[PDB]
């Protein structure tokens, strides 16, 4: 049995008329305020048990948020083999809400845990019979060979790691270690994936600059695994990452305007975050 | 004490020496000091190569100007060194390099004048591309300026079309030209040279990277940015200036893989 | 193999204290060969928050002028 | 019946040494009455590289004659 | 032993790595070897830079020709080097440097071959100018040739009006240009690569001088030189050829008195 860290109690403190001046700093140092109640006024004494053991990095990073959403369509008609797979790279800038939160911290180090999410729909008015479908999730690592029709034969996964799912069962869901080359993720990265040398473009880099230029996870193979059947039927493929296990490094502000691309890169059409008010003394 | 003012001080490397009468105590980052590779840590198996004197001392680039208009000033580690001494043929004839350095922002005026300027060292600062047509759109010679570092502006207007004004940062003043209100940017290790109370910034800062040693040719670690939190002001005239001088001195560097020396493309 | 620990204070619960009673206690018994399979690691409250708000070199005490 | 063993180190784990803390084991109990039906083997690490990279008859060192 | 051949060996230093199956022992000059300057011997009092593993390695020169005509060739150090990767580099930033070598010479042929290498290591190799009309008259340039050095003669042709050429060594073999019978260029740490016997040829110099550390960028302590006491010969034809490899690799480097670098005159 153990006593969870509680914040700061209020000690009880009275008037004062000291050369002790803990109202007074100079933040030219780097250093921030530091004054309390204590210093300032006269206090009563307090006992605190709160804790902020909801702020702990594993709490706070502790949900399944959605990173993507894939589609899918297994259809009988002319063009719809392609349609019977998706290739999803894997990331977590896909959205915003997760992307944003990792992006508090320059490094971060954990495992994940992969949550999936199957909803199965009907397109047109071809409204009539298809049996349950069984789908394939494979993950193809960086330099493993790509499926090229929904059926060839990299589907064996002789190697790569796949989930089968039953339309119907409680979502499929794994668990995945740290698996950076790195000591750590990076979140940025203010370089180039190669360094372009004398006699070359007076442009080269343009192309291999910031993090997504060397980040690489692999992608993710979806597909059903049951043929086509007479009416097409549209699914959607939703994934959930929760890191797990985590620790992180180096903090920075947070992402202050819209997202656009991968990168940093900010849209003169939303870069206005703050709003307007009415006088520097309104209320 | 004799007096010993945390004002005053003094800092020696190598053969170089800063000094100050005004400066504000001085920070290390993350509260950590540079350090080398332990034999626990490290990776690169080739003995390393250690300067020491030669390399880690005290290199002072062009100053700069402050001006009423003056929007800001940014550059990068190891970049604007990369042709400081001996620091840089090192830094060059190896594939892998480390270091951590000690940041020195000058800056004096007079008791008459009013202005603060904020000295962030943010660590992987990556900004953003002028050109809404492409992503992470910047050539290795704009992003790499060396002793003369980039400037910021206060406004953004990309170049969708000229696909030579898009391969640049878009040093966005207000936002870090990261898309990041630059209110918050003392969440990094930082100093406030505020005229009426100082002259002087003094930064150490640790190697930070996911990794032990890495390639500085390709890498930038850190980023120095200054932004006048406090627009300068002289009771005299309506464009008063005064000069800021950034003087960095690179501490614990060690290199592996050492070949031919590299040589970047330039103009 | 199973490892007993204290669960988090809820509603009507042990004073603030969380030492009243084993009713707080919850098993845990990893099933998977794997680390990474684990659930959330146990709540860390410990924090060190002056690598951020005072990473000076000389130390400044509350009371004293932070420019000597 | 049931056998404890360590874990995989993971991502926020025990410093490489694998010797820091209960919560690196998992639990294991056989359930079936044939050998077949259990998890994969034991990780073994063991290895002899040499009946493969060097199985001369009259060994040699390094710092010596290949050829002498 | 387990047949440990006085002929086989290998040297390491750096990343770089001689072997030789055909070697005949290899040599230390007078007996000592490289060292660093002793805190009882010391002169200039800043900290010394020493570039251990970046610069102590085996830089390999210009390979030259043995013709039937040859008659001789002759280097500097640290001249012969002050191109050399990183060494020169530390070299060129520093007004004081010191250091001692291992110098390895190469030429294989066969075992139809003669000829007869002698490698010499002289120090203060001081040789006479080519021009009757003035002393002591050679030029920088002329002096410093680099990884090309120069090449021995067996004619005195002094230009006393010529002034181009009277500002160069008078490299002639029978008397090492020096004014002594290069018979007694043995009593000079030496080596012998005669054909028949080996291919190698392995002496290694510790810094010589009547200082502890000098000046390299004005004098060049040692002077490789090598002469065919034996004419090179191959019983096909009367013109036979071998190429002659030349690779030293300093030791025990450290430089005092860093400033801008040194940029010599030049052509
Ligand atoms: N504020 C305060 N100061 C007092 C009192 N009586 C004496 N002092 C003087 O004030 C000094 C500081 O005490 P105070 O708690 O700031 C004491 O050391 C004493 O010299 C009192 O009742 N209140
Ligand atoms: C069968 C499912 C396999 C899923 C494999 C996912 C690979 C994990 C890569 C790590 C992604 C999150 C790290 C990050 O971008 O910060
Ligand atoms: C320590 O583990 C001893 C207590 C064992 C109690 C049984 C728990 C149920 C089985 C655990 C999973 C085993 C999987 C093979
Ligand atoms: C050793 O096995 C003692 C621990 C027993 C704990 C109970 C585990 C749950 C039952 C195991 C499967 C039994 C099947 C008949
Ligand atoms: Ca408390």
């Amino acid at each position: 049995v153990s006593q969870p860290p509680s914040t700061q109690s209020t000690e009880a403190t009275s008037g004062v008329n000291s050369q002790e001046v803990p109202a007074l700093t100079a933040v030219e140092t780097g250093a921030s305020g530091q004054a309390i109640p204590s210093d300032v006024v006269e206090t009563r004494h307090v006992v605190n048990y709160k804790t902020r053991s909801e702020s702990c990095l594993e709490s706070f990073f502790g949900r399944a948020a959605c990173v993507t959403i894939l589609s899918l369509t297994n259809s009988s008609k002319s063009g719809e083999e392609k349609k019977h797979f998706n290739i999803w790279n894997i990331t977590y800038t896909d959205t915003v809400q997760l992307r944003r939160k990792l992006e508090f911290f320059t490094y971060s180090r954990f495992d994940l845990e992969m949550t999936f999410v199957f909803t199965e729909n009907y397109p047109s008015t071809a409204s009539g019979e298809v049996r349950n479908q069984v789908y394939q999730i494979m993950y193809i690592p960086p330099g493993a060979p790509r499926p090229s029709s929904w059926d060839d034969y990299t589907w064996q996964s002789s190697s790569n790691p796949s989930i089968f799912y039953m339309y119907g069962n409680a979502p499929p869901r794994m668990s995945i270690p740290y698996v950076g080359i790195a000591n750590a993720y990076s979140h940025f990265y203010d370089g180039f994936a190669r360094v372009p040398l004398e006699g070359e473009n007076t442009d080269a880099g343009d192309t291999f600059y910031g993090l997504v230029s060397i980040n690489d996870f692999g992608v993710l193979a979806v597909r059903a695994v049951n043929r086509s059947n007479p009416h097409t039927i549209h699914t959607s493929v939703r994934v959930y990452m929760k890191p797990k296990h985590i620790r992180c490094w180096c903090p920075r502000p947070p992402r202050a305007v819209l997202y656009r691309g991968e990168g940093v890169d900010m849209i003169s059409s939303a870069i206005l975050p703050l709003t307007k008010v009415d006088s520097i003394t309104t209320f | 004490a004799c007096g010993y003012s945390d004002r005053v001080r003094q800092i020696t490397l190598g053969n170089s020496t800063i000094t100050t009468q005004e400066a504000a105590n001085a920070i290390v980052a993350y509260g950590e000091w540079p350090t080398y590779i332990n034999d626990s840590e490290a990776n690169p198996v080739d003995a390393p190569t250690e300067p020491d004197v030669s390399s880690n001392r005290f290199y002072t680039l062009e100053s700069v100007s402050w001006k009423t208009t003056s929007r800001g000033w940014w550059w990068k580690l190891p970049d604007c060194l990369k042709d400081m001494g001996m620091f840089g043929q090192n830094m060059y004839y190896h594939y892998l390099g480390r270091s951590g350095y000690t940041i020195h922002v000058q800056c004096n005026a007079s008791k008459f004048h009013q202005g603060a300027l904020g000295v962030f060292l943010i660590p992987e600062f990556v900004m953003a591309c002028n050109t809404e047509s492409k992503t992470s759109y910047v050539s290795y010679i704009n992003a790499n300026p060396g002793e003369r570092g980039g400037e910021f502006t206060n406004t953004y207007n990309p170049s969708n079309t000229d696909a030579s004004e898009g391969r640049k940062f878009a040093a966005l003043d207000y936002l870090l030209g990261s898309g990041v209100l630059a209110g918050n940017a003392f969440v990094y290790p930082h100093q406030i040279i505020n005229l009426r109370t100082n002259n002087s910034a003094t930064i150490v800062v640790p190697y930070v990277n996911s990794l032990v040693i890495d390639c500085m040719a390709k890498h930038n670690n850190w980023g120095i940015v200054i932004l006048p939190l406090a627009p300068l002001a002289f009771a005299a005239t309506s464009s008063p200036q005064v000069p800021i001088t950034v003087t960095i001195a690179p501490m614990c560097t060690e290199f592996n893989g050492l070949r031919n020396i590299t040589v970047p493309v330039h103009q | 193999g199973a490892q007993v620990s204290t669960q988090k204070t809820g509603a009507h619960e042990n004073q603030n204290v969380a030492a009243n009673g084993s009713t707080i206690n919850y098993t845990t018994i990893n099933y998977y060969k794997d680390s990474a399979s684990n659930s959330a690691t146990r709540q860390d409250l410990s924090q060190d928050p002056s690598k951020f708000t005072e990473p000076v070199k000389d130390l400044m005490l509350k009371t004293a002028p932070a420019l000597n």
